[PDB]
């Protein structure tokens, strides 16, 4: 959307960036179990 | 790529003599005569 | 190229005009000067750089 607004890669299409699979938030969420078991030992 | 479709398209875009280089005496070829044309519009086809 | 045409302040050159010469010009030499004035009349002069 900021490029339509305004790097580029979609308006090259000569590459497309692919996603990581997990979200940041999905991250976080993995952060917070192994957080609990370093507390737990 | 799924490129979008080229449409839309937008254009922007005087008449030099040309009697020197057909009229007089044409110069040997060691002393060939070059006349430079800018920003003119040309008639190459009456040439 | 001169500096006044567009950006004179800044002293960048920008073409303003060509000369049609098709032939290649070996040599150039400084041409003096002369400002004919009566003593308090001449003033002092700028020096140009090469």
């Amino acid at each position: 959307d900021d490029c339509m607004q305004q790097i580029c890669a979609q308006y090259v299409a000569g590459y497309k960036v692919l996603p990581p699979l997990m979200d940041v938030n999905m991250e976080a969420a993995y952060t917070s179990s192994l957080l609990g078991s370093i507390a737990g030992v | 790529s799924f490129e979008a479709k080229p449409s839309g398209s937008v254009v922007e875009q005087v008449e030099c003599d040309f009697s020197p280089l057909l009229s007089g005496t044409p110069p040997q070829v060691y002393n060939f005569k070059r006349l430079v044309f800018t920003n003119c519009n040309y008639n190459l086809t009456k040439l | 190229f001169s500096s006044r045409y567009v950006d004179l302040y800044g002293g960048n050159m920008f073409q303003f005009a060509t000369l049609p010469v098709y032939d290649t010009i070996k040599y150039y030499s400084i041409i003096p000067h002369s400002i004919r004035s009566i003593q308090s009349d001449r003033k002092a002069w700028a020096a140009f750089y090469v």
